[PDB]
RNA sequence: GAAACUGCGAAUGGCUCAUUAAAUCAGUUAUAGUUUGUUUGAUGGUACGUACUCGGAUAACCGUAGUAAUUCUAGAGCUAAUACGUGCAACAAACCCCGACUGGGCGCAUUUAUUAGAUAUGAUCCGAUGAUUCAUGAUAACUCGACGGAUCGCACGGCCGCCGGCGACGCAUCAUUCAAAUUUCUGCCCUAUCAACUUUCGAUGGUAGGAUAGGGGCCUACCAUGGUGGUGACGGGUGACGGAGAAUUAGGGUUCGAUUCCGGAGAGGGAGCCUGAGAAACGGCUAC
C-alpha cells in the first residue's frame, strides 16, 4: 500500500537506489481522511499501531473555540471556511484541516461577554460591586468587535481533525487577524 | 525478525555464565525483569552451574514449584528470573540467604550473609522527577518505584532499602570519599575510594577510583555502585577486593603449594 | 425436490419429497424468509404455512440471504458466518466460497421449510412425537423466569428436573443435576466486601503517605532555619 | 515584515495578544515575547537570535529543535 | 473427566543466499523524533439523575439433510461464561464559576487554548538536563470515551445479621525489562573502450498541511534553482549476502569467506491484506 520509505526515492547524488526488500507494515500509509463542513457528523475510529485508535473525522459542523485574551473556550458551530493556506481549492471544497480559517458564530461569546463583563455587544450589590471592576479594563479591539455584530468570527483550526478526530482552533486577534484581513477582504 | 526472540544460544551468552561450549545448543534466555538480562543470573544458573542442589532442567523445577526461592524478600518460581546484582536470594528452610555480589574478575558470587543482614538491601538511584499530581517518585536501577522519596536524596544516589517493609532506611550521595563497587566492564567487582569526577558537557561522565592497596583506576559514571559512608562499605564484601593480576596470583599458587601440602 | 420440514413449537423434522411441476412452482421465486401457504404446494397443507429459510444446491452448495437471482456466485466470506466456517482456521481469515442466491428455483437439491402455522389437519410424524431436551436454564435468574417466583423463594429447592433414570452399566441408580451459574452465596458476599476493604485500604495509605511527607517538608524547613538563621 | 508567506508565521505556544505587560517575564516567550533558548554544549546566543525578528521553527536557538549527538567543524562549500 | 466454547501460542526456532556495491554490514552515535503483549515496582474516590448480582444468544449434545468430493456446507430443538451486551460504579474532601443581602462543574483518558514552573507586607516554599514554552500544577471547555472487577480457588474464623485471611485471572496509567523502527560519523572488490548525472511528472531547499507510532519530499499545493562529480559522481561487471573469521604466513602481504555465532533478505515470481502487542506472515488469506 500507501509507503513511507526512502526505498522509492533517490540518493542525493541523483543517482538510482535499487531495491533489496519488500515493503513492510511498519512503514506504511493510509488514505487522507479530506473532512468536510457538513451537518451529518461523522467519526471512525481507526486502529494503529500498538493496539492504539485513531479517530478519523470525515464530517464536523462544531468545534471547541477559544478566545485567548479573555481565555474563555466555549463549543460553538463552524459557518464557513474562508481561506486555506497550502491549496486554494481546500477552501471551495470546504475541507477541515489544520490552519484553515473558519467562520464560527459569536453566539456563545456574546452570552459569556455579557454575563461577565456586564455588557451586551453585537444582582443585589455584590454584582455590581464586581461588574465594574471588570468594566474598569474592559477594552475590546475594534476588529474584533467589528464580528459580534455580523454574528461570526475568524478563527483558525489548531487540532488535526483527520486524527483526532475533531476540530478545535482560537479566534484570531491581534497581529494575525489583519494579517488574514488583508487577505479576505477584496 | 517480524517479532521477539525467545531463544538464547550458549555461544551468545554472557561471559560471566562459564557454561560449557559442547553442553548443548540453547542457554536459558534472561525472563523479563529488574535486571538488563546481560547482568543478571538467572535461577535456572544458581541451583545449577552454582550450587549442585539441581542436576538438570527438570530439578530447577521440581524445587521451584515447591516455593523454595525467596529473593527479594518474595517467591518466585519463573525459573530463568534475572536476579542481577546484590538481591538477597533468602533460600528458607536450610536458610541459604545470599547476597549476589561481583567477584574481582567479573564474575557472580553468592556471598552467605547472615539472616538480620538479609532483611535489608540497597540500590542505585536513577532519575528522581515529579509524577502524575506532582507527587514525586524514586525509580531506582532495578525496576524499583518508590514514591514520596525524602528531597535530599538525588540522582545516581545509593538507598538502603527495606524489604518486608519496603521504606527507604537511610542513604548516601554521590560523592568523592564514598566507597564504591564497579559493577560494569573490565574493572567490575573492585572496590575503592572516588578521587574525583570529571565531567564533559555532552557525555561520558568519568570517575577516578583509588584502590585500598594503592592502586588507581577509571570508569563511566554507570557500571559504579556507592556501597558505604566514607570508607567503611555497608556490606561485606567476598574476598580479596583487589585487582590481583597474574603474578600475584602465580605468587599466591606457589604459597599455597609450599604450605599446606609442602610435601 | 426434497424438502427438509421442520416443526419448531415441539415437533421433529422430516423428509418430504415430491417431484411433479405444478406443486413446486409455487415455491420458484420466492425468497428466504418468504412465506408459502401449504395448500399451493398441494393437499394434506391446509392450515399450514411453510417458510423458507434455506437450501442447497445439486452439488451441495449453500443458499446465502442476500444474494439475487439463483446463480452461483464467489464470495469473500468471513468466518463463523452462514455458508463459511472456521474448524481450524485462524482467527481473523477469510475465505472465497460459492454460494448461491436466496432466490429459489429449480437448480435447488434440497430446501429447508420451517412451520409457522399449525393448521388442522395432522401429519404422521412430526405432530405427536414429544421429546425432552437438556436441562432447563442453569442460570440464577432463569429458574426464577420459568417457575414463577419472587425475590425470595431461592432456587436452590427447585431442581425437581433431576436427569435420573441413567442405570448405570453396574445397575447403580445416580442422580445428575446442573450447577446454579449465578447464585448468591455467602462467598461472593465475602468477596464483594473484600474488594471494598481493599478500596479503603488504598485510600488509607495513600492520606497517610501524603501526610507523613508534609511532615518531612516541614522538618526541611526546620533546616532551613540554616540557610542564614 | 518577516511574514512573506501566505500563512501568518508565529513561535508555537508564545500568546501574542495578551494584554498585560511583558519585558521582565521569566522564559523569553511568555506574555508575548520572542522566545529562544541557550543549545547549550558551551555556546553563546547571538545577540541577532534574541534580538531578531525572522521566524524559523528549524532554528537551534528560537525554534523547536534540540542539538544533540555529533558536533562537527568544516568549511562552508556552497551556500546558494 | 472425553468433546466443545473461551484465553494464549503459532511473528521464536529450522532452511537457503536469489536480489542487494555507502545499499546490507562492522565499530561508534541519537530518539528532546517514536511504538512495545509480556516480567518487576508503584498508582486507581465524581458512577449517582436489580446490586443478595441484569439480558439475549451459541458450541459440544440431539436429529433432518445436500454433494463425487474436503477440519465442504444448510435448516430444527436444549443449555453455560472471565464469550458477547447492559448497568449500581458505595462512602468523601479541597478547588473553579454563576450566584440567594449587609445551583453548576470537577475520577482517569482525549483535543484545543490561557497560565505558573521565581531571584539566586517587616520574618518568606518551590524539582531536572549540556540544552526545552521540560517534568509537573491551576484554569476554560471538548469527546456519542471497548477505562474506572455483575470473575474464580482454598481456609474457616471473630463481633450482633456485621466483619474478616491467603491466593488466581482481568482493566488503565507511569517507570523498568524484553525489543524494534528510524538515525550520526568512518570504512567495501574490478571497470574511463562509463565524464557529466538528477529535475517539467521530486531532483536539492523553503512555507502550510496530509499520512504515519513517530522525524523526513514520505505525499499534496505554492515558491526558489538547486544537489553530486578526476578526492571517480553517474553507469557497467561480479561465477557479490556483510561481519566475526579461513588458508598460507620472517616481516609486510596475497587469496577466500554458501554453511552451525551476529545482522539482513526470501518461501515458485510479483502485488494487496486480515488477525494480532508484534507479519506486508506464506507448515495465513485474496488476485494475476
Ligand atoms: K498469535
Ligand atoms: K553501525
Ligand atoms: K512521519
Ligand atoms: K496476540
Ligand atoms: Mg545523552
Ligand atoms: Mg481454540
Ligand atoms: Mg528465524
Ligand atoms: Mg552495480
Ligand atoms: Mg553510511
Ligand atoms: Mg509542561
Ligand atoms: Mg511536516
Ligand atoms: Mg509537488
Ligand atoms: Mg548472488
Ligand atoms: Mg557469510
Ligand atoms: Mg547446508
Ligand atoms: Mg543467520
Ligand atoms: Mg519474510
Ligand atoms: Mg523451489
Ligand atoms: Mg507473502
Ligand atoms: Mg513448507
Ligand atoms: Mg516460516
Amino acid at each position: 500500500g500507501i509507503s513511507r520509505d526512502s526505498m522509492h526515492k533517490r540518493r542525493a547524488t541523483g543517482g538510482k537506489q535499487k531495491a533489496w526488500r519488500k515493503k513492510r507494515k511498519y512503514e506504511l500509509g493510509r488514505q487522507p481522511a479530506n473532512t468536510k463542513l457538513s451537518s451529518n457528523k461523522t467519526v471512525r475510529r481507526v486502529r494503529v499501531r500498538g493496539g492504539n485508535v485513531k479517530w478519523r473525522a470525515l464530517r464536523l459542523d462544531t468545534g471547541n473555540f477559544s478566545w485567548g485574551s479573555e481565555a474563555v473556550t466555549r463549543k460553538t458551530r463552524l459557518l464557513d471556511v474562508v481561506y486555506n493556506s497550502s491549496n486554494n481549492e481546500l477552501v471551495r471544497t470546504q475541507t477541515l484541516v489544520k490552519n484553515a480559517i473558519v467562520q464560527v458564530d459569536a453566539a456563545p461569546f456574546k452570552q459569556w461577554y455579557l454575563t461577565h463583563y456586564g455588557v451586551e455587544i453585537g444582582k443585589s450589590n455584590n454584582v455590581q460591586r464586581k461588574l465594574e471592576k471588570r468594566q474598569q479594563g474592559r477594552t475590546l479591539d475594534s476588529h474584533i468587535e467589528e464580528q459580534f455584530s455580523g454574528g461570526r468570527l475568524l478563527a483558525c483550526i489548531s487540532s488535526r481533525p483527520g486524527q483526532c478526530g475533531r476540530a478545535d482552533g482560537y479566534i484570531l486577534e491581534g497581529k494575525e487577524l489583519e494579517f488574514y484581513m488583508r487577505k479576505l477582504q477584496k | 525478525a517480524r517479532g521477539l526472540k525467545k531463544h538464547l544460544k550458549r555461544l551468545n551468552a554472557p561471559s560471566h555464565w562459564m557454561l560449557d561450549k559442547l553442553g548443548g545448543a540453547f542457554a536459558p534466555k534472561p525472563s523479563s525483569g529488574p535486571h538488563k538480562a546481560r547482568e543478571c543470573l538467572p535461577l535456572i544458573l544458581i541451583l545449577r552451574n552454582r550450587l549442585k542442589y539441581a542436576l538438570t532442567y527438570r530439578e530447577v523445577q521440581s524445587i521451584l514449584m515447591q516455593r523454595h526461592i525467596m529473593v527479594d524478600g518474595k517467591v518466585r518460581t519463573d525459573k530463568t528470573y534475572p536476579a542481577g546484582f546484590m538481591d538477597i536470594i533468602s533460600i528458607p528452610k536450610t536458610g541459604e540467604n545470599y547476597r549476589l555480589l561481583y567477584d574481582t574478575k567479573g564474575r557472580f558470587r553468592l556471598h552467605s550473609v547472615r539472616d538480620e543482614d538479609a532483611k535489608f538491601k540497597l540500590c542505585k538511584v536513577r532519575s528522581v522527577q515529579f509524577g502524575q499530581k506532582g507527587i514525586p517518585y524514586l525509580n531506582t536501577y532495578d525496576g524499583r518505584t518508590i514514591r514520596y522519596p525524602d528531597p535530599l536524596i538525588k540522582a545516581n544516589d545509593t538507598i538502603k532499602l527495606d524489604l518486608e517493609t519496603n521504606k527507604i532506611v537511610d542513604f548516601i550521595k554521590f560523592d568523592v570519599g564514598n566507597v564504591v563497587m564497579v559493577t560494569g566492564g573490565r574493572n567490575t567487582g573492585r572496590v575503592g575510594v572516588i578521587k574525583n569526577r570529571e565531567k564533559h558537557k555532552g557525555t561520558f561522565e568519568t570517575i577516578h577510583v583509588e584502590d585500598a592497596q594503592g592502586h588507581q583506576f577509571a570508569t563511566r559514571l554507570g557500571n559504579v555502585f556507592t556501597i558505604g559512608k566514607g570508607t567503611k562499605p555497608w556490606v561485606s564484601l567476598p574476598k580479596g577486593k583487589g585487582i590481583k593480576l597474574t603474578i600475584i596470583e602465580e605468587q599466591r599458587k606457589r604459597d599455597a603449594a609450599a604450605q599446606a601440602a609442602a610435601k | 425436490m426434497k424438502l427438509n420440514i421442520a416443526n419448531p413449537t415441539t415437533g421433529c423434522q422430516k423428509k418430504v419429497e415430491i417431484d411433479d411441476d405444478q406443486k413446486l412452482r409455487n415455491l420458484y421465486d420466492k425468497r428466504i424468509s418468504q412465506e408459502v401457504v401449504g395448500d399451493l404446494l398441494g393437499e394434506e397443507f391446509k392450515g399450514y404455512i411453510f417458510k423458507i429459510m434455506g437450501g442447497c444446491d445439486k452439488q451441495g452448495f449453500p443458499m446465502k440471504q442476500g444474494v439475487l437471482t439463483s446463480g452461483r456466485v464467489r464470495l469473500l466470506l468471513h468466518r463463523g458466518t452462514p455458508c463459511f466456517r472456521g474448524f481450524g482456521r485462524r482467527n481473523g481469515e477469510r475465505r472465497r466460497k460459492s454460494v448461491r442466491g436466496c432466490i429459489v428455483s429449480q437448480d435447488l437439491s434440497v430446501i429447508n421449510l420451517v412451520i409457522v402455522k399449525k393448521g388442522e389437519n395432522d401429519l404422521p410424524g412430526l405432530t405427536d412425537t414429544e421429546k425432552p431436551r437438556m436441562r432447563g436454564p442453569k442460570r440464577a435468574s432463569k429458574i426464577k423466569k420459568l417457575f414463577n417466583l419472587g425475590k425470595d423463594d431461592d432456587v436452590r429447592s427447585y431442581v425437581n428436573t433431576y436427569r435420573r433414570t441413567f442405570l448405570n452399566k453396574k445397575g447403580k441408580k445416580v442422580s445428575k443435576a446442573p450447577k446454579i451459574q449465578r447464585l448468591v452465596t455467602p462467598l461472593t458476599l465475602q468477596r464483594k466486601r473484600a474488594r471494598i476493604a481493599d478500596k479503603k485500604k488504598r485510600i488509607a495509605k495513600k492520606k497517610s503517605e501524603a501526610a507523613e511527607y508534609q511532615k518531612l517538608l516541614a522538618q526541611r524547613l526546620k533546616e532551613q532555619r540554616d540557610r542564614r538563621s | 515584515a518577516e511574514q512573506t508567506e501566505k500563512a501568518f508565521l508565529k513561535q508555537p505556544k508564545v500568546f501574542l495578544c495578551s494584554k498585560k505587560t511583558t519585558k521582565g517575564n521569566n522564559k523569553p516567550g511568555k506574555e508575548g515575547n520572542r522566545f529562544w533558548k541557550s543549545v547549550g554544549l558551551g555556546f553563546k546566543t547571538p545577540k541577532e537570535a534574541i534580538e531578531g525578528t525572522y521566524i524559523d521553527k528549524k532554528c537551534p536557538f528560537t525554534g523547536t529543535v534540540s542539538i544533540r549527538g555529533r558536533i562537527i567543524a568544516g568549511t562552508c562549500h556552497s551556500a546558494k
